[PDB]
């Protein structure tokens, strides 16, 4: 049966991608400090297979951890475009989510989703390190639900 | 705990043990149960080539003893 | 086909020479010299000189590493030239390959060839020695003799290398 | 006195170079003082890489042996005891 | 009041000079640093097993909003 | 043969891994994705512009020193000579001249990088 | 039967490399008061498999400005040469028994540098170029001292054959009569393998990713597999050189176990060192080798030429 095979192959690639999520070493403001605390020993994001890598060419996730200003917006879009696919964006904190405390500023982008597509929105100012980890595990369960091969089979 | 690092080390150790064990056993299988003949110098190659002719079966590792001298 | 191993490697030897002799960007010229140095090591090794072959390869790998560094510093342009990018480079490159290909084609066809001078194409093995059975490498004995017979060679080479350091310091002290 | 004053200074500032020169000096010096150096050349001579071509016995070579196990010819008793 | 963090003169007696030569050549202070990371290898890690375990919080924690009733 | 077979197998294994890497994944190529990386902003000037080498003199000295080891690597074989008086003298002579050349370049500030 | 032997060498190499990545992350983790991968498979045992599958289904990118052929060639050279380094290794029997195995390993190590130089240059990006030129400096720093360190050791072994080192060390490890050289050799292998504190050609905190910054997915994986294969191979080389395992011809597997344990611990030491020290500055690496190791290495080379002659203990040529 073709369906059974592509169903199992979807599980394999979905498992491999969520089990090995490499965020780009990309932080913007206060929220990056809680992101640092997710890598710290108490939460040890490495133990889920989550490893920071500096190069966008070697990153699977962009965690927008902090305010995105207008001056920074073209750079964030640049490094997002330079990530190979599949790629995911996690929006962390009120600033990234929708402008937050600086929503009405002349120099702030009112939400990073004006610039890049966003898979998960982590609320808080900042979200606790555990709240960000909950957001990453939520991203994993989203990847687990993907049906690329199943949809390809029925094209 | 630190001993939870051991399982990955053991897997790494078994994988690194395989090439040495495999090479040693394939040499015995391919050389009639003995070590592969080592010929670093022309003299050693000469004798090995002479053993190939002497074997009568074109194998330098098939040995002939007293039973071959009448 | 394996009996023609030295010939095949020597064909690649020339191809590497045509590579850097057509003079593309020195980055690619260095690549062509590495290939030639690699197969050149293979040619000499097949004549019984394992130490000579590996040594020339080792030296030329170190030399081309320096050339690479100097190239990015002192011999680079905005658009470094590959063999296809330049008409003069391509013409020399093609001319070299065609001269090479025709020498190969005719030497194989006739088992001989006249390219200015006469070369026999029976295969290179025919000239080899037929009786070896010593307990040593003759190349290793000859090279090691540099320290017992080559006292004079040791002195002039050692002195030249020391003077070489003194000289390059002088030459590059503006 | 200056022998120790200079040496102490380099020991404090560049012990790596002090060790280098001391080791190099021993390499140059000890071979001429060692009583075992003479055996290095004897062992190299006693190593038979070549066949020992026999001599045509012409009737007056008392110092040469007729058989490998004859008392004449060099011996390696010194080598077994080394 | 103030203190100096780095204003000390090394002693020049032969024992101290040799102690420093051994440090420079035998890498004693680099070996010492290896000891510290080794001690950490055998310490229990501080990691909690999220989501089965949770970081501690207090009654004042400010999280998701809610409207209450009588 | 064994040697050529081993080299061919290794470099063929590497080539197959690259072939799979390029033909198996789904691709989506556009200009911004393939643009050169420089931390989010476009590069200023070509990466082919000259890159000054501050250790150029050590690099040339490496060539001379790298040939010395070609002269020294035969020493294990040279030690089997019967003429050990000459061999030991010439071996030490060569290494000392290497040390003298190093000491000269050191004292003349050849090992300091240009600033 | 030789083709089977080749596969029984390189399939295990790549599997050992994959699980060395897991071991490093766990060892670093516990040294850092955390755990490291323990979710993907029991004790993280499936984590290397997940990463490998992830990368090879990731989209590979050819940069717009890159030199296409050289961009592809470099990772192929890196892994190909890394696997070639293993063929003369006696464990206890080499796959290929070479008269000049040590010289072969030196030559192949030099050739592997060009996979760094060409990948960085072919990327046509500034961080990649800076990384590649750091590899030029690194090679200039260690290569001369590395060869002369080996020479001094081989003056006791008597040959360039790797299997002779087993015979040389049948009574005693060479680490005893040559621990100063072992010290300098061990550091040189860290520089040779681009390992911390000499991780300069990648230098993440400085160059983002250095020579491989433009590489993604499978092509990037080839560079990772190459480096980690070289780390294991260089510690096997260190074990053979200095910690010779006794070889019983009738029980060759006892040699393999003892030798494998030694090589593992030496590899663990590389990870341990990475956890402990800050990074060198790449000009300070060059001064370390030329101003400290080289003067000492030259002196010790003189000593190890003279010592066999003066003690009448020159090894056999054969
Ligand atoms: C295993 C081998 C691994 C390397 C695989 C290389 C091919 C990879 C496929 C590829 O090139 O990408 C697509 C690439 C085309 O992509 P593109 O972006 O449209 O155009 C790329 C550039 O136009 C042209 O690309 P370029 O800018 O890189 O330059 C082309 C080429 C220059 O090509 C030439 O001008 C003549 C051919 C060069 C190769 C001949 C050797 C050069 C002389 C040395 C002698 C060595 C003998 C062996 O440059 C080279 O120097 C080739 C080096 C090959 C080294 C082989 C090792 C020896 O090539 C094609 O398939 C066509
Ligand atoms: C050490 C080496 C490690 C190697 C690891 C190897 C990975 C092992 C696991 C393989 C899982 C199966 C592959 C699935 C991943 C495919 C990537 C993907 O997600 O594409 C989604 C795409 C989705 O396409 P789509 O049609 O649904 O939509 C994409 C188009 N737009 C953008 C418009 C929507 O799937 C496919 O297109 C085809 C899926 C086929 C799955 C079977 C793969 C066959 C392999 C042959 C490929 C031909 C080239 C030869 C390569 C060598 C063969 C081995
Ligand atoms: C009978 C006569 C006998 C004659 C022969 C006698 C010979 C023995 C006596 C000679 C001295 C022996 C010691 C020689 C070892 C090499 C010493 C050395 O080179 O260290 C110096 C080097 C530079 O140190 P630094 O302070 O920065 O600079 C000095 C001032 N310019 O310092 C460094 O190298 C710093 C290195 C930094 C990187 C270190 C990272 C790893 C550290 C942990 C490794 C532990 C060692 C394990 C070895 C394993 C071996 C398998
Ligand atoms: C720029 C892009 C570069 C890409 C890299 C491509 C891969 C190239 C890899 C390196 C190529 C050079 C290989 C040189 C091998 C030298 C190894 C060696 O010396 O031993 C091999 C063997 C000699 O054995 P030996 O012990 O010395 O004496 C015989 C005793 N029975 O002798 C043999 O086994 C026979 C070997 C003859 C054929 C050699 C062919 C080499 C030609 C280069 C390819
Ligand atoms: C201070 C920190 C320094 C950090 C730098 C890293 C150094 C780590 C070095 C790791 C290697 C150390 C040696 C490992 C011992 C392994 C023991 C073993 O498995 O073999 C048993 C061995 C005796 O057996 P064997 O080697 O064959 O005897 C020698 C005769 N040829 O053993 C005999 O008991
Ligand atoms: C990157 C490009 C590299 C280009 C490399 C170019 C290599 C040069 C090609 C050399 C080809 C040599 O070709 C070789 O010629 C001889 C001719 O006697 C053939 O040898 C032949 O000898 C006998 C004659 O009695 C025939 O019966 C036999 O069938 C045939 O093998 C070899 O089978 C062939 O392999
Ligand atoms: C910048 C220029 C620097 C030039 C430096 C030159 C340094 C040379 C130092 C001398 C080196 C050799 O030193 C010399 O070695 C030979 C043998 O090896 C020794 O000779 C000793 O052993 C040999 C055999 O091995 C015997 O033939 C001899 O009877 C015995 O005395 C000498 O006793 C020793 O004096
Ligand atoms: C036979 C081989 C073994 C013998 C050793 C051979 C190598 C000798 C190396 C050079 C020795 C003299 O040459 C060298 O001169 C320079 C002067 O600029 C000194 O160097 C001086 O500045 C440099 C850089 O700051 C440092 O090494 C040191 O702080 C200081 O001494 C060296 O301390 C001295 O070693
Ligand atoms: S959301 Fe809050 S914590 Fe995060 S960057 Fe903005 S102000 Fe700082």
């Amino acid at each position: 049966r073709g369906e059974y095979v592509v169903a199992k192959l979807d599980d394999l690639i979905n498992w491999a991608r969520r089990s090995s999520l490499w965020p780009m070493t990309f932080g913007l403001a206060c929220c990056a400090v809680e992101m640092m605390h997710m890598a710290a020993p108490r939460y040890d994001m490495d133990r889920f297979g989550v490893v920071f890598r500096a190069s966008p060419r070697q990153s699977d996730v962009m965690i927008v951890a902090g305010t995105l200003t207008n001056k920074m917006a073209p750079a964030l879009r640049k490094v997002y475009d330079q990530m190979p696919e599949p790629r995911y964006v996690v929006s962390m904190g009120s600033c990234a989510n929708g402008g937050g405390y600086y929503h009405y500023s002349y120099s702030v982008v009112r939400g990073c989703d004006r610039i890049v597509p966003v898979d998960i929105y982590v609320p808080g100012c900042p979200p606790t390190a555990e709240a960000l980890l909950y957001g990453i595990l939520q991203l994993q369960k989203k990847i687990k639900r993907e049906k690329r091969l199943r949809i390809w089979y029925r094209r | 705990m630190w001993f939870e690092v051991l399982p990955g080390i053991a897997v790494m150790g078994v994988c690194l043990f395989i090439p040495g064990m495999a090479t040693a056993r394939i040499h015995r299988f391919s050389n009639g149960g003995k070590e592969k003949r080592v010929a670093h110098y022309p003299y050693q190659w000469y004798l090995m080539e002479r053993d190939r002719r002497v074997s009568g079966v074109n194998r330098s590792y098939v040995s002939k003893g007293l039973e071959n001298i009448d | 086909m394996m009996l023609y191993i030295v010939f095949i490697l020597s064909v690649i030897f020339v191809m590497g020479f045509v590579g850097f002799s057509s003079k593309p960007s020195p980055i690619y010229g260095g690549l062509g010299l590495i290939v030639s140095g690699g197969v050149g090591c293979g040619i000499v090794l097949n004549f019984g000189g394992s130490f000579l072959g590996l040594m020339v390869f080792l030296i030329y790998l170190g030399g081309m590493m320096v050339v690479f560094g100097y190239t990015t510093a002192m011999a680079t342009e905005q658009y470094p030239e590959i063999w296809l990018s330049n008409k003069a480079v391509l013409g020399a490159f093609v001319t070299g390959l065609l001269m090479e290909f025709f020498m190969v084609y005719y030497v194989l066809k006739d088992k001989e060839v006249e390219v200015v001078f006469e070369f026999n194409g029976l295969g290179d093995w025919v000239i080899y020695d037929t009786g070896d059975s010593g307990f040593f490498s003759e190349e290793a004995m000859g090279i090691a003799a540099l320290y017992s017979y080559g006292t004079w060679l040791v002195i002039v080479t050692g002195w030249s290398l020391l003077i070489g350091v003194v000289v390059i310091m002088e030459i590059t002290r503006g | 006195e200056r022998v120790a004053a200079f040496l102490k200074n380099v020991w404090a500032k560049e012990p790596v170079l002090v060790a280098s020169f001391a080791i190099a000096g021993l390499a140059v010096i000890l071979p001429t003082l060692s009583p075992y150096t003479k055996y290095s050349l004897m062992i190299n001579r006693a190593t038979p890489y070549n066949y020992p071509v026999p001599l045509r016995d012409d009737g007056n070579m008392p110092d040469v042996p007729s058989h490998p196990q004859d008392p004449q010819g060099p011996s390696l008793e010194w080598l077994k005891r080394l | 009041t103030y203190k100096y963090v780095n204003l000390r003169e090394p002693s020049m007696d032969m024992k101290s000079v040799t102690d420093r030569a051994a440090q420079t050549l035998l890498w004693t202070e680099l070996i010492r640093g290896l000891g510290m990371t080794l001690s950490y290898l055998f310490r229990e890690p501080a990691t909690i097993n999220y989501p089965f375990e949770k970081g501690p919080l207090s009654p004042r924690f400010r999280g998701e909003h809610a409207l209450r009733r009588y | 043969m064994n040697l050529m077979l081993a080299l061919l197998t290794n470099f063929t294994l590497a080539t197959l891994l690259v072939i799979i890497a390029f033909w198996l994944p789904q691709l989506n190529v556009y200009s911004e994705k393939t643009s050169p990386y420089e931390c989010g902003f476009d590069p200023m000037g070509s990466a082919r512009l000259p890159f000054s080498m501050k250790f150029f003199l050590v690099a040339i000295t490496f060539l001379l020193f790298d040939l010395e080891i070609a002269l020294l690597l035969p020493l294990p074989w040279a030690s089997q000579t019967a003429n050990l008086n000459t061999m030991l003298t010439m071996a030490l002579f060569l290494i000392i001249l290497l040390a003298v050349s190093l000491a000269y370049e050191w004292t003349q500030k050849g090992l300091e990088w240009t600033e | 039967m030789f083709m089977i032997n080749i596969l029984m060498l390189i399939i295990p190499i790549l599997l050992a490399v994959a699980f060395l990545t897991l071991v490093e992350r766990k060892v670093l983790g516990y040294m850092q008061l955390r755990k490291g991968p323990n979710v993907v498979g029991p004790y993280g045992l499936l984590q290397p498999i997940a990463d490998a599958i992830k990368l090879f289904i990731k989209e590979p990118l050819r940069p717009a400005t890159s030199s296409a052929s050289m961009f592809i060639l470099a990772p192929i050279m890196a892994l190909g040469l890394a696997l070639t380094m293993w063929i003369p290794l006696p464990m206890p029997y080499p796959l290929i028994n070479m008269n000049l195995g040590v010289l072969f390993m030196l030559a192949m190590s030099s050739l592997a540098v060009y996979s760094i130089l060409w990948s960085g240059w072919a990327s046509n990006s500034k961080y990649a170029l800076i990384g590649a030129l750091r590899a030029v400096a690194q090679t200039i720093s260690y290569e001369v001292t590395l060869a002369i360190i080996l020479l001094s050791v081989l003056l006791m072994s008597g040959s360039f054959t790797l299997s002779t080192l087993i015979t040389t060390q049948e009574q005693m490890w060479l680490i005893l009569p040559a621990w100063p050289l072992a010290m300098m050799w061990f550091i040189s292998t860290l520089a040779e393998t681009n390992r911390a504190p000499f991780d300069l050609t990648e230098g993440e905190s400085e160059l983002v990713s250095g020579f491989n910054v433009e590489y993604a997915a499978g092509p990037f994986a080839l560079f990772f597999m190459a480096e980690y294969a070289n780390i294991i191979m260089m510690n096997i080389f260190t074990a053979i050189l200095f910690l010779g395992t006794s070889h019983n011809p009738h029980m060759p597997e006892l040699y393999t176990i003892n030798f494998t344990i030694k090589s593992l611990l030496l590899t663990m030491s590389f990870l341990w060192i990475r956890a402990s020290y800050p990074r060198f500055r790449y000009d300070q690496l060059m001064h370390l080798l030329w101003k400290n190791f080289l003067p000492l290495t030259l002196a010790l080379c003189m000593w190890h030429v003279s010592l066999p002659i003066l003690t009448s203990g020159i090894p056999p040529q054969t």
